[PDB]
DNA sequence: GCCATTTTCGGCCTCTGTGAAAAACTCCCAAAGTTCCGCTATCAGTTAGTAAAATGATATAAATCCAAC
DNA sequence: GTTGGATTTATATCATTTTACTAACTGATAGCGGAACTTTGGGAGTAAAAGAGTCTCCGCGAAAATGGC
């Protein structure tokens, strides 16, 4: 998502950055936001919508 | 705090499919039961019951305490 | 040194809303715009699989300790 | 006083559950490029002869800096 870089990035070049594949990558971003959607960790950028 | 499902905890899928074994619902279940009651129990072992203690301790309600005319 | 024509100024706040004339067509050609379809890239959604790590359960070995003789 | 079985700790190995990393299918969706078609946009041309501008406005005064003699 381009976050504090100059670009933002498909998988492919987060893949290769890494020593990583296609579903590797597409499934830890899921996990991320499967994380970040419990509530525990949501309140305060629940307030930013 | 007594009354949030016990999956706004963030505990590991070992630690909630051991609590389900239990039927443990809703939290304040868990912490009416002791660690050697918890600990007796199919894959709730060791470093489980350490990681879902200090989950607890940073609700901050260890396990143990009682209360009053639940519910 | 003296007319004689230009140039330059003329208080602070507050509201306020403007549409209001004016008369050609015609033909040819090129490029942009609109639309459709096909290929390609890119990602969510889901399932199943395999090796490995993690974790718990059980096993195997002693410490010692406590009761009975 | 004691001592040996047993009733617990101590250390290691095994099994179960989960994680980390693959591939394949599914379904869509967006983006780019080409071909055709319709719209827009620029240019050239017109053969009674037609052959000198507005422009209403123009209810200002005192002083000073400028040419012209």
């Amino acid at each position: 998502f381009g976050i504090d870089m100059n670009t933002d990035h498909t998988l492919e070049e987060v893949g290769k950055q890494f020593d990583v594949t296609r579903e590797r990558i597409r499934q830890i971003e899921a996990k991320a936001l499967r994380k970040l959607r419990h509530p525990s960790r949501s309140e305060v950028l629940r307030s930013f919508l | 705090i007594l009354l949030r499902p016990v999956d706004d905890l963030e505990l590991t899928v070992r630690s909630a499919n051991c609590l389900k074994a239990e039927a443990i619902h809703y939290i304040g279940d868990l912490v009416q039961r002791t660690e050697v009651e918890l600990l007796k129990t199919p894959n709730l072992g060791k470093k489980s019951l350490t990681e879902i203690k200090d989950v607890l301790a940073s609700r901050g309600l260890s396990l143990g305490m009682r209360l009053e005319n639940w519910p």
